[PDB]
């Protein structure tokens, strides 16, 4: 209820929001890489179980 | 709950506040930084591989 | 001959370095001890 | 008469003097800027000039020209290479060898008081407190002790490459604190800042459970560095803008180093030094004798350096005997509880936060007043063997040879073997004389610290059972907020960390000191003063302390 | 303070805060982390006098305290006293980031 | 646990040395995301070929 926001808290949230945006951009770059790799490994797999 | 309970009692000690300048990162802020370092290195290697 | 008269010349350079270093590093302990003992050799006079 | 080695060095330094500033540029510039091996040899050459210069002409060139700072600020670019040499397979040891010679030249300059001051004026301690390689400590695996038996490879281990990096840096700090005598508190302030820039690495040395000649050498430098820079008066004599928080962290580090170094007196000044040697004297035969002279030495070095630090605290803490700092609790039990044999229930490791008992100092006093008589007749035998080397058994001449050259001894000449035997016997004589001088100090300082605790506890300590104290406390620890204005002493009162002393602990300390300082010890101390103190100016100093302790141990509280 | 014995006592609190500010001195053997930890105490002391409402008797001195605390709103209330944006940048670095590096600087500019 | 940490009155040295590191990563992420684009345009090219 009874506190005035200090300049240090605003800088702390601005540092942790920078870390959150970079975590969320790294996990996206990693999923894009994983999707590219999944596609690279599925293209190697020929679909026809009629082949001896 | 006990991590939060102890943390809440420490936050009332007027002798604790002057030591905070030299505090390490908290073990979640350091862990999110260790994961960001791990993910950056993976995203760097996987682009090469 | 040119292998032997290299290998013992590189051994010789390293030995001239080795005694310089180690005889100055052991003198570091010996200098600590003799200064340590000589300040105690002041403190005992002040006491007595 | 002057020996020919006193003459030939005078005339050679007068020849080297005669070339002047051109020769000084040619060597000092090549020490800074030359080839890998050029810088290396030029630094060993400066180490050798500075070991015959008595005028300080080369130091005054090296300072005024600037080169002595270039050879210090480069340490922060050596670090970057030395970090690579701690990898399991180092690319080339060349950089370690140039660093070991740079550091040897600094450890030469620092033995002249003016040279050590010119190194505090370049800022060498602050540059060492910028090198990360001292915190690059390899992890020593305790499961590896079933992993093969391997040959002496031409590349040292990462753990011993780390010793070739750390031990020169520790020795420079220790040498600067022994040429910079008790005036230059800034020297002690800088070396204290270096111990704190590596703070929990320094404590991980103080927590190393290894008992190798290497871990004991790491400890025997570090304790002898701590003895002169962890001192209270430095915290009154560092007048600069320092924040209340950074100063309370500085005290928080000193109040970590103090207590963890006291934890070595219970480890090695204490009853389980007699455990540690059995794990070495049992298992590994082929190297036992060569290394036991070094392990017995480094153990008493660590004892002496912590007794030097305790003595220093018991000289700075107050001029007034009533406000003397006690470091040892009134428990003498540590001298009593061994005269009956039982099985090895694990001794519960003493928390290094606890103060040791005064019984550890009586146990250490008793043990150096035994070790001294082993060492005395050992030195007197090693000198007898040095006086008769060509009469020794051909197999003992071979043990002495293998204690220096663990290979090739059956390929060297009779003269080469006699010269090795003379040179090992000198190393043993000097290590054993070094050990007698340590046992001498530890006996005299055990008696000083014992006299001071006994003088305090009988005559100036009030037992806490004094019920009138029920009015002395209850009014400060209740919350207020804000305002205003300055001007008092913030003193954190370390007397709140002292022990609750009863009159029973004072009665027990008296009853026990009377028996534990019984005249069988008092005779041996006077027998040692009868043998050794004839070599020193202050014959009767041990007698003067034994007399004052015998005086205290005859007072009764009435 | 010489002309106005009513404000003079408060003008000298402002003036002595203008003497406790940790500015770097080129002849002085300190670290950046020493300057930083000093300046953090000075900021925690300046803001203390704002909570105390010490300057709420002269709004000019109340503005000077906000400016000296790096208040980006009070600094923009001074825009008619900041003839260009790069003086505003250097003011904002003096009162909000005294340990700024070349590799941070673009973002502040 | 996140509300019991938001009430600290000054930044620690480690909260500033994390910020110095977090401010660097966006310019490495630019070069890393460009390396993903370069490798995807390499994959697109090889696959179309």
């Amino acid at each position: 209820g009874t506190i005035y926001l200090q300049h240090a808290d605003e800088e702390r949230e601005k540092t942790y929001k920078l870390a959150e945006n970079i975590d969320a951009q790294l996990k996206r770059m990693a999923q894009d890489l994983k999707d590219i790799i999944e596609h690279l490994n599925t293209s190697g797999a020929p679909a026809d179980t009629s082949d001896p | 709950v006990e991590e939060a309970r102890e943390q809440n009692e420490r936050n009332r000690d007027s002798g604790y506040l002057h030591l905070l300048y030299k505090r390490p990162l908290d073990p979640k802020s350091e862990a999110q930084l260790q994961e960001i370092r791990r993910l950056h290195q993976y995203v760097k290697f996987a682009v090469q591989d | 001959i040119q292998g032997f008269l290299k290998n013992e010349k590189d051994n010789a350079l390293l030995s001239a370095i080795e005694e310089s270093r180690k005889r100055t590093f052991g003198m570091a302990e010996e200098y600590h001890r003799e200064s340590m003992l000589v300040e105690w050799e002041q403190v005992k006079q002040r006491i007595l | 008469p002057e020996d020919v080695f006193s003459k030939l060095q005078r005339e050679n330094i007068a020849i080297i003097e005669s070339y002047g500033a051109a020769l000084m540029e040619v060597v000092c510039r090549d020490a800074c800027d030359g080839h890998e091996i050029g810088r290396m040899l030029a630094l060993a050459l400066l180490d050798r000039i500075v070991s015959v210069d008595k005028q300080q002409q080369w130091l005054l060139y090296l300072s005024n020209s600037g080169y002595l700072k270039v050879l210090v600020d480069s340490l922060v670019e050596d670090d970057r290479t030395l970090q690579s040499l701690l990898t399991p397979q180092p690319p080339l040891l060349k950089a370690l060898y140039t660093y070991e010679s740079k550091m040897a030249f600094l450890t030469r300059v620092a033995k002249i008081q003016q040279g050590a001051l010119e190194l505090l004026r370049s800022g060498v301690i602050v540059r060492l407190a910028q090198c990360q390689v001292y915190d690059m400590r390899p992890e020593t695996d305790p499961q590896s002790m079933f992993g093969m038996r391997d040959p002496p490879m031409f590349i040292p281990t990462p753990v011993d490459r780390y010793r070739q990096i750390l031990l020169p840096a520790l020795q420079l700090c220790q040498v600067i604190l022994t040429s910079s005598m008790a005036q230059h508190l800034q020297a002690a302030g800088q070396v204290l800042q270096f111990l704190i820039s590596h703070s929990d690495t320094i404590q991980a040395i103080l927590r190393c459970q290894d008992v190798s000649a290497g871990s004991l050498q790491e400890l025997a430098l570090l304790t002898g560095i701590i003895s002169k820079a962890a001192l209270p008066g430095i915290l009154s004599e560092l007048d600069v803008d320092v924040n209340e928080g950074s100063l309370m962290e500085l005290q928080g580090h000193i109040g970590r180093f103090q207590r963890q170094c006291l934890g070595l007196l219970s480890r090695f000044g204490g009853s389980d030094r007699l455990r540690q040697f059995k794990f070495q004297d049992d298992n590994v035969e082929g190297d036992k004798v060569s290394k036991k002279d070094e392990i017995e030495l480094a153990m008493q070095q660590i004892c002496a350096n912590v007794m030097e630090y305790c003595q220093s605290l018991m000289l700075q803490s107050s001029p007034t005997f009533q406000h003397a700092v006690c470091l040892f609790t009134p428990s003498l039990s540590e001298t009593v509880n061994r005269d009956g044999p039982r099985q090895d229930t694990q001794a519960p490791v003493v928390p290094y936060w606890r103060l040791p008992g005064l019984g550890i100092i009586i146990y250490l006093l008793k043990q150096s007043a035994n070790d001294f008589f082993s060492y005395y007749d050992s030195h007197r035998q090693s000198v007898s063997k040095l006086q008769n080397v060509e009469q020794l058994p051909p197999d003992e001449i071979k043990e002495l040879c293998q204690s220096v050259m663990p290979a090739g001894v059956d390929k060297i000449s009779t003269a080469q073997k006699y010269v090795l035997a003379r040179r090992r016997l000198v190393k043993v004589i000097n290590n054993r004389a070094k050990l007698l001088s340590l046992c001498s100090f530890i006996i005299e300082t055990c008696l000083f610290i014992l006299w001071r605790h006994l003088e305090y506890y009988l005559l100036h300590c009030m037992p806490t059972d004094s019920q009138d104290s029920l009015f002395a406390s209850r009014t400060l620890f209740k919350s207020r907020r804000l305002q205003d204005s300055f001007a008092s002493e913030t003193n954190l009162d370390f007397r709140s960390g002292l022990a609750i002393v009863s009159q029973h602990d004072l009665d027990q300390l008296q009853a026990d000191a009377i028996n534990a300082f019984g005249e069988s010890l008092q005779k041996k101390l006077l027998d040692i003063e009868g043998l050794y103190s004839k070599v020193r100016s202050r014959y009767s100093f041990i007698q003067a302390l034994v007399r004052r302790i015998r005086g205290l141990l005859r007072i009764s509280r009435n | 303070a010489d002309a106005s014995p009513a404000s003079a006592g408060i003008c000298r609190i402002m003036g002595d805060l203008m003497r406790t500010m940790p500015i770097l001195s080129p002849g002085n053997t300190q670290t950046l982390t020493e300057l930083e930890l000093k300046w953090q105490h000075w900021h925690e002391e300046c803001e203390r006098y704002l909570q105390d409402s010490t300057f709420a008797t002269s709004p000019h001195l109340e503005s000077l305290l906000k400016i000296m605390l790096g208040d980006e709103a009070a600094l923009l209330e001074q825009k008619e006293l900041l003839s260009n944006w790069y003086h505003f940048l250097v003011t904002r670095l003096l009162y909000s980031n005294p340990t700024v590096k070349p590799i941070d600087l673009h973002y502040y500019a | 646990l996140h509300s019991f940490h938001s009430e600290l009155p000054v930044l620690s040295d480690s909260e500033r040395d994390m910020k110095k590191e977090l401010q660097l990563i966006p310019d490495q992420l630019r070069h890393l995301g460009n390396a993903i684009k370069q490798v995807t345009m390499k994959k697109d090219y090889q696959q179309q070929k």
